[PDB]
């Protein structure tokens, strides 16, 4: 049934370090693979961040903590909507839902029965996790200086478009992914004129 | 947690809140009737007002294009305030007000007789909203059961009658090894 | 006993100063924000706003819209509305009921 | 707690002859009072006293003293089937004419007090 | 567990007489003594009631009947609000668990280790349940007289701290909490006025 | 209730020389256009009709006439599968072109009424 | 969680010329505070902050400011028992004075802020 509170699940849990918990509502909704990430851990999550930080020359150990801090959020704010309904949630929660949003489906959802989107490199992965956070780190701003949510999202249709494609963007074009970070910085500031 | 003792607790909470669902429910729709009928007031109302004292206001403007002089001199010197009387609609606490040159001169006729019409419609206006708020906090309430109280409570009864159903076939299977002792 | 205030362009709420209301002029965000707040909390029953400098405020005026005093209230200035008094109006009707009732 | 509780034979025990002829219906009317009051009692606190009509203060009221004065009666006192019946009475007598359905208007008109 | 369906409860409670069910709930929330006082009974109540009614030559029974109705009171309310909320509360409901928690806090908790609350006689007993009722009483009546709930509890701040601090007066000087019941009923009937 | 069910070898027993060069596609089309459709048949029970964007409305009729006309068939009517692909495309018809995202242009071309 | 978790052996290890003498007043309110503060949070997360007294709003923020500042603290931070007294203090400080109700007068006039 899914229950992982029987001998067999708990016994390993408690010698194994990571735990990757599949879902059958992600299943059924095709999000796949079908990790539930609230549910799920790595207690190697902090080693392997100091390691990345170390090979990529890059603060990468943050953009995962701030990742998983949006989908934490988003949890939080979904449960809001189910009482509330969507439209009582200031435009800052309306941002966080829609940046975790392209967390889920345009980095967590991966085919891999599609050429390109069945492995992605280290490289790789940073380009689209950075161009990802970049938007929200750009938005949010945006909304400080005035702007609204909905015009945000009105003016920025093409370049999140882009970001939802770059996971099948080739490994020898990557150039393609990181300069979606200047179009993005681009748009915002003129919809914020 | 699951003992018998549990199960008849949850059981019961249960029927409790299936009742307040249903009750909640039908507040939901007892303030939605109440609030259909002053919500269309509100929209005559304003929908009049609004023609009324745009009306008014380009008939002073055109008593302006005197001298900027005279007409702030005309403005300067009764004191008009409000009463606030409060009255429940069914459980929503709601307000009750009541107050307490030639073509320059007719204009101000024109302004003196959008009073009674622009208090009215602060009144309505906020009537429907004070209503409006009292349907969407029952709303949440109701929301809370049906999606998160109830839920939770079946599925906790179904869980704990499985479990003890479990441990008493352990506790037979252990009393027949026992046996054959 | 509450006091009544007003909020619009000069041309168009000059002649409530006739019946002794707090008629104010602000023209940006800020500056009528900070009147509708001191209106507030000088614990004014009614505050009437032009739809054009109502449209400058709308969180402030829906943090008071739960509250029973007091009443913001937007009207038209001479050169019309934006609206905004209808249309808020016609989306409380749509949440509340679900659909189109007026 | 008379709702649960229940006797299987009670209808061959009861009415003229062998107690009073007012028995049955009074029985299933004190009965349906009596949940209908329990019931007003939970809405007064879910909804508040702005959801109760009269009716509904009433059979409050009733399902109070059902308890108070009928049901507890202390376990030194012992009651003739007249007094309970006429207890039930005085009771019944709190609602309107208009609610006492499971009573015909010929016993109605001969015990309501 | 606390399961007290279990062989050793359950056979110990058909031969003893008087059950103090301590609760882990109340533990947590450090009221102490932990005992549950809608689980726990004793079968002397009547008869320890008829006993203290004479020494006292006060209600006394009729005292403890009513603090025991509150407390049943006030559990049936939790069951509502709980799944509810106390948004729909009446003033008269309101009271009630204002009473219950007096009797719980005020009565009710007890501190083994102060010098004073370690113990307390059976006059300074019956004083300060007698003040806790009696604002229970003052304050119903005042309802009735078109008083509201909220000024009710305003207009007594002072008094109901007197209340909650009966319990650390000094058995030498139990006129100090006598005396409440007389500052309960001057204060209440100003708030009326 | 197409949403829960699911085939996992169904790859290999569709597509040209088998089906019909179109099955995948009108597959993956018809079972994202019918759950964004129970999606916004659901948003107008709990919100109103009027939550719903003029696209959710088309959506939500959508899942209707695939319910009513699609999955009913009767449990005495056989269909050849060249009427069962013809019928999704009468379905997917009623959305427009530009919603038609997880069919390439090819296909869209050629089959779409 | 401080909640479920017991010392039994605190009492005679703390106090006037043990640790200080605030200890055990100020550990006991933290816990009536707290225990107050969760359940005003909970239902606050649930319900609205809206639907809680204007005094659990006060408690449900302090729930909060007790978990991140008092409890969190880091797995290398080393608090001596009076950083942790005070900084106990003017999380209490927080609560308007009459409902610290397990501390005493004398207590309170020589420690809150």
């Amino acid at each position: 049934g899914g229950d992982i509170s029987e001998p067999v699940t708990q016994n390993t849990l408690r010698v194994v370090k990571v735990f990757w918990g599949l879902d059958s509502s992600l299943a059924q909704k095709r999000h796949f693979p079908s990790i539930n990430w609230i549910q799920s851990y790595s207690l190697y999550s902090t080693e392997v961040g100091r390691y990345m930080d170390q090979i990529l020359q890059q603060d990468w150990s943050d953009m995962v903590t701030e990742g998983m801090r949006i989908l934490q959020e988003e949890e939080q704010l979904n449960e809001i909507v189910r009482l509330v309904g969507i439209d009582s949630l200031s435009d800052n929660d309306r941002l966080t839902l829609e940046v975790a949003k392209s967390i889920r489906e345009d980095y967590l959802q991966q085919n891999a029965f599609d050429d390109v989107d069945t492995f992605t490199s280290r490289e790789k992965q940073f380009n689209m996790l950075k161009v990802i956070l970049t938007f929200g780190k750009e938005a949010r701003k945006a909304l400080s200086l005035g702007a609204y949510f909905n015009e945000i999202m009105e003016g920025t249709v093409a370049v999140r478009e882009r970001i939802s494609r770059s996971k099948y963007i080739p490994e020898e074009e990557l150039a393609k992914i990181s300069s979606i970070n200047e179009e993005i910085k681009e748009t915002i500031q003129l919809i914020v004129s | 947690n699951p003992t018998r003792m549990e199960l008849t607790r949850l059981k019961k909470q249960l029927t409790t809140a299936t009742r307040g669902h249903k009750l909640l429910k039908d507040k939901q729709d007892e303030l939605m009737r109440q609030f259909i009928l002053l919500i269309r007031k509100n929209n005559e109302l304003r929908q009049a007002i609004e023609k009324e004292t745009q009306t008014a206001m380009k008939d002073f403007v055109l008593a302006k294009s005197v001298e900027e002089a005279f007409i702030d001199e005309l403005l300067a010197l009764e004191n008009v305030s409000i009463s606030v009387v409060e009255k429940n609609i069914m459980s929503v606490k709601v307000p009750l007000m009541n107050f307490q040159n030639a073509e320059l001169d007719r204009s101000i006729d024109g302004f003196t007789q959008l009073l009674p019409k622009l208090l009215k419609l602060a009144e309505v206006e906020k009537t429907c909203q004070l209503m409006a708020e009292e349907i969407e906090k029952t709303r949440r309430r109701v929301n809370a059961l049906e999606y998160m109280t109830i839920p939770q409570l079946e599925e906790t009864i179904y869980y704990i009658k499985m479990k003890l159903e479990e441990n008493e076939r352990a506790e037979v299977t252990r009393l027949i090894k026992v046996k054959n002792m | 006993t509450y006091k009544i205030g007003v909020v619009g362009d000069k041309d168009s709420v000059s002649p409530f100063r006739l019946f002794g209301f707090d008629v104010q002029h602000g023209t940006t965000k800020t500056e009528i924000r900070k009147t509708i707040d001191e209106m507030a909390k000088n614990e004014y029953g009614v505050i009437y706003i032009t739809e054009q400098c109502a449209n400058l405020v709308p969180e402030t005026i829906e943090r008071y819209k739960g509250q029973l005093t007091p009443a913001i209230i937007l009207i038209p200035s001479h050169q019309g509305t934006l609206g905004i008094g209808l249309e808020e109006i016609q989306n409380s009707v749509e949440k509340a009921v679900g659909q189109n009732i007026l | 707690d008379v709702l649960p509780s229940l006797s299987r034979l009670k209808d061959k025990g009861t009415g003229a002859g062998k107690t009073r002829e007012d028995h049955a219906a009074t029985m299933n009317q004190l009965f349906a009072a009596y949940a209908q009051g329990k019931q007003a009692k939970e809405l007064a606190v879910v909804l508040g006293e702005s959801a109760l009509s009269d009716i509904d203060k009433i059979y409050a009221k009733f399902a109070e003293r059902f308890e108070n004065e009928y049901v507890n009666q202390g376990f030194y006192t012992n009651r003739t089937i007249t007094e309970t019946l006429d207890l039930g009475w005085e009771l019944l007598a709190m609602l309107p004419r208009t609610e006492l359905k499971r009573i015909k208007d010929d016993l109605l008109d001969k015990y309501l007090p």
